[PDB]
């Protein structure tokens, strides 16, 4: 007998307060309890589990499954994993195939044996007990605890994965030639080591694994390239997604699209391009059938242009440079590209503007190249270089004139329209010749009823009837009548704090049709200076008196 | 050798919180760093049973080509008992911010050789992530008093009073004070004979058995402070003297007689923004009233150390900086101003980073305790950022201001 090393147990304990598992036993067929005594007769015998007595007062049901009609022990530890603490998971998050190294070989080892050879804490086998009934119910039924693992209890995957890793850790380690990677059951080893080197690494492996008692099917795995993982596909010099199939449909339903925005969601990693927004404009009753807009049916056409062919991307090169390339779209959607060199990316991606009133492209582009920057220091642990679609110029004059602080890293402008600009511009001080408009609005809270207007120094003056409106639509409404009636260059007075809120924003696009008359405006004009006063101050100009009726 | 009982609050779990994504260069130092404090027992390898977990970075120390790990203990700091001492709470020495040089050290090494409570090690876990999720994470919990924790000054505070003794009595004038990580020494001595007591303090801490060689000097006594300021021209134009009432009608909220009547009265009929208008003998003495007021201090602003200190920032272009810190709006109890250049011309969120470093700083000396800032700036900018500019050992905490506030060029 060849000393194996034992694996070490994990202290497991239940969450405060709690208490193991009491649940009863479910009355079983004569046919199923004789299937289940066979296999925990041999699971006894191999140490899965063992006999206890009747001084054990916890219990799981235990079932049995026709093995698609050829039979299955299904322990059901639903109870246990409420009432079991809570534990490191570890596969939070995984690999991203972009950021993995091409290898020359991938070989797979299955694990399903090693499972088995990973102990349960001893002061915890208790509370896994479950009872075999008897036939018809005439002598106390097989009691049997767990020594192992269980199938389906909540610390199984992550006290089995830390322990695989604790023994594969100094082989990794001194081997650093190769990478080893663990998906449930089976165990992958990659590298770019001469065909004849590999082969041996993995019977080292293999040898490395037995001190633990550890025992590989000792054939050539069935498992080759290409595999299929996590919706993935990998192929030793190139990776992709699992084809994407859009069903054609006369009829979509609500879960349709779900199913359909799912797929170009999981898809715009890889295939450049793909737009979402008219498609997600219609989920805002899963059996419902939603009528989809023309405007999304040429985007859902356009969608099987992009899917028309397959498209792979490639591995990261630590020795070359990153690089992300950025594209506007339009209503809000942004598409990018990260590559090393061009025409090969690594992968793609889709960036949709927040949920708000108001916005403008310079802010929806820094927010796109800020979760690029989350996603790539993620996936390669550094920051792409960026090619951008805003001139120099055009980012200096918004940063060192934006209120808020803001920063881009590294980048260079690509002259790709549409481009991003900056379309008006408000003065810093009055504009010397120009027209004085002191603006104001006011509205009946009760009536809805409101007035909004002007008056200037040259003495024109303006005052409109509005009905169902609010004071802040008509100190809108009044800035509005200011640029409408003034030349291209304009002073205007304004006591509303929300107005000037708003455009100190600098939108370019908006919500509201009365903003973005706004806007049209302000873009038409050379010079347009906004000035604030407080009310009610006696300030002359500021006309209260035009709109109080 | 023994080690005091640590609890946390009743109802409180251990932290659970996500750590966040790190760059290479980062990783590799933590890697580099977490090998040899295990070797030295500091910290030690924990298994799955271990749910708790709080963020760790890397950052590089004012003028140092050497990492620093810098655990985020701000989670377990806000679920740590309210660790009272034997001191029954020092009271803040109020003669620190009147010092006329200031230096801060980093004695934070002197925490590793005191053990921490075995019961309380599981809630100071940590994670040194991998890139990509390729390799598992490597987790690690503390066995000594940990750097950035709350309990760690606390406990060591029976230790540093008896190491600091014979430099007490004999500088019986030189102020000293711990916040954290860094002790905070000020004297009224010139900067010449202030070095040499400084260098005298630090080898009298490597010989009591204790990077602590970096020294950060301020000068409290020459401190920036902001009154209410209004201008004074010769011709004024309608547009000067509207943002003047504007400004007084906001200083009213603050000061109590402040009159705009008079100068209201000038702006009465509908004239061009950049039309002079000569003032009126009402107007001027209203004005000249109005200086007055603005001179005196604020009415009833006092500090409640059971209250959040509270601070806010401003961006005003060309590489300044505004802020103010209040309990009570209105009510400030600090203002000021910044302009520096260290590196951050091309840069609004490092020059914010610095000024936030800069504002802690100062409100640990002045109060004893940090502020919750203000940020403007977007939420996802900041969170993406700051850490690749930060350089001092706590943490503040803070908020994002998103809408553009009117009280911006009242404060320049
Ligand atoms: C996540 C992952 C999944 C699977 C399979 C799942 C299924 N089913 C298998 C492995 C092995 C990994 N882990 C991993 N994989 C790669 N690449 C890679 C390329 C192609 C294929 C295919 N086909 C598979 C993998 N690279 C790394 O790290 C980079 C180290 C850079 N080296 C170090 C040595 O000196 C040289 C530089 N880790």
């Amino acid at each position: 007998m060849v000393p194996i090393s034992p694996i070490e147990t994990v202290p497991v304990k239940l969450k405060p307060g709690m208490d193991g598992p009491k649940v009863k036993q479910w009355p079983l067929t004569e046919e199923k309890i004789k299937a289940l005594v066979e296999i925990c007769t041999e699971m006894e015998k191999e140490g899965k589990i063992s006999k206890i007595g009747p001084e054990n007062p916890y219990n799981t049901p235990v079932f049995a499954i026709k093995k698609k009609d050829s039979w299955r022990k299904l322990v059901d530890f639903r109870e246990l994993n409420k009432r079991t603490q809570d534990f490191w998971e570890v596969q939070l998050g995984i690999p991203h195939p972009a950021g993995l190294k091409k290898k020359k070989s991938v070989t797979v080892l299955d694990v399903g044996d090693a499972y088995f050879s990973v102990p349960l804490d001893e002061d915890f086998r208790k509370y896994t007990a479950f009872t075999i009934p008897s036939i018809n119910n005439e002598t106390p039924g097989i009691r049997y605890q767990y020594n192992v693992l269980p199938q389906g209890w909540k610390g199984s995957p992550a006290i089995f994965q830390s322990s695989m890793t604790k023994i594969l850790e100094p082989f990794a380690a001194q081997n650093p030639d190769i990478v080893i990677y663990q998906y449930m059951d089976d165990l992958y080893v990659g590298s770019d080591l001469e065909i004849g080197q590999h082969r041996t690494k993995i019977e080292e492996l293999r040898q490395h694994l037995l001190r633990w008692g550890l025992t590989t099917p000792d054939k050539k795995h069935q498992k080759e390239p290409p595999f299929l993982w996590m919706g993935y596909e990998l192929h030793p010099d190139k990776w992709t997604v699992q084809p994407i199939v859009l069903p054609e449909k006369d009829s979509w339903t609500v879960n349709d699209i779900q199913k359909l925005v799912g797929k170009l969601n999981w898809a715009s990693q890889i295939y450049p391009g793909i737009k979402v927004r008219q498609l997600s404009k219609l989920l805002r009753a899963l059996t419902e059938v939603i009528p989809l807009t023309e405007e999304a049916e040429l985007e859902l056409a356009e969608n099987r242009e992009i899917l028309k062919e397959p498209v792979h991307g490639v591995y990261y090169d630590p020795s070359k440079d990153l690089i992300a390339e950025i594209q506007k779209q339009g209503q809000g959607q942004w598409t990018y590209q990260i590559y090393q060199e061009p025409f090969k990316n690594l992968k793609t991606g889709k960036y949709a503007r927040m949920r708000g009133a108001h916005t403008n492209d310079v802010k929806q582009l820094t927010e796109a190249v800020q979760k690029i920057t989350t996603e790539s220091i993620v996936i390669w642990g550094k920051t792409p270089k960026f090619k951008l679609p805003i001139q120099k110029e055009t980012w200096e004059t918004w940063w060192t004139e934006y209120w808020q602080a803001t920063w881009i890293p590294e980048w260079e402008f690509v002259n790709t329209p549409p481009l991003v600009k900056l379309w008006y511009q408000l003065e810093k001080e009055p504009i010397v010749g120009a027209e004085t408009f002191y603006v104001d609005g006011a509205a009946n809270r009760e009536t809805k009823l409101g007035k909004a207007g002007y008056v200037t120094n040259k003495g024109r003056q303006k005052v409109v009837p509005l009905t169902n409106t609010t004071n802040q639509k008509t100190e809108l409404q009044a800035i509005y009548l200011a640029l409408q009636d003034s030349g291209l260059e304009v002073n205007i007075v304004t006591d509303s704090q929300y107005a000037l809120g708003i455009i100190q924003a600098q939108p370019d696009k908006s919500e509201s049709e009365l903003v973005n008359q706004i806007i049209e405006q302000l873009i038409k004009k050379e010079k347009v200076y906004l000035a604030w006063v407080p009310a009610h101050k006696g300030i002359g100009g500021n006309e209260q008196v035009d709109k109080l009726v | 050798i023994e080690t005091v009982p640590v609890k946390l609050k009743p109802g409180m779990d251990g932290p659970k919180v996500k750590q966040w994504p790190l760059t290479e260069e980062k990783i590799k130092a933590l890697v580099e760093i977490c090998t040899e404090m295990e070797k030295e027992g500091k910290i030690s390898k924990i298994g799955p049973e271990n749910p708790y977990n709080t963020p760790v970075f890397a950052i590089k120390k004012k003028d140092s080509t050497k990492w620093r790990k810098l655990v985020d203990f701000r989670e377990l700091n806000k679920r740590t008992q309210d660790f009272w001492e034997v001191q029954l709470g020092i009271p803040h020495p109020a003669g620190l911010k009147k010092k006329k040089s200031v230096t801060v050290l980093d004695v934070g090494d002197a925490y590793f050789s005191v053990p921490l409570d075995e019961d309380f090690r599981k809630y100071t876990a940590f994670t040194i992530p991998s890139i990509n999720n390729e390799t598992p994470g490597i987790r690690y919990q503390y066995n000594v008093l940990p750097q950035g924790w709350k309990g760690s000054p606390a406990i060591f505070q029976s230790s540093m009073t008896k190491i600091l003794e014979p430099f007490k009595k004999q500088n019986p004038d030189i102020v000293i004070y711990q916040y954290m990580d860094d002790l905070y020494v000020g004297s009224d001595l010139e900067i010449g004979q202030h070095r040499t007591k400084i260098e005298e303090l630090r080898q009298h801490l490597l010989r009591w058995g204790l990077f602590l060689w970096m020294g950060y000097e301020l000068h409290p006594d020459k401190w920036t402070v902001q009154p209410i300021v209004l201008p004074e021209k010769d011709s004024w134009t309608v547009n000067d003297i509207q943002k003047l009432v504007g400004k007084l009608n906001w200083a009213s909220q603050i000061y109590p007689g402040i009159k705009v009547r008079q100068l209201s009265k000038l702006l009465r009929g509908t004239k061009a923004l950049t039309e002079v208008i000569p003032l009126t003998e009402e107007a001027e003495l209203e004005l000249a009233e109005n200086r007055e007021i603005l001179k005196e201090p604020v009415h009833g602003v006092y500090y409640d150390p059971s209250k959040d200190l509270i601070a806010e920032i401003q961006k005003q272009g060309q590489g300044q900086w505004t802020y103010q810190i209040y309990q009570e709006p209105f009510k400030n109890l600090k203002t000021g101003k910044y302009a520096r250049m260290r590196g951050a011309h091309t840069n609004d969120v490092k020059q914010l980073t610095e000024a936030v470093q800069k504002i802690t700083t100062e409100s640990i000396v002045i109060w004893g305790k940090t502020p919750k800032f203000k940020l403007p700036i977007q939420k996802e900018t900041w969170e993406t950022w700051w850490t690749e500019y930060w350089q001092a050992t706590w943490i503040p905490e803070w908020e994002f201001v998103n809408t553009p506030p009117l009280v911006k060029l009242w404060y320049q």
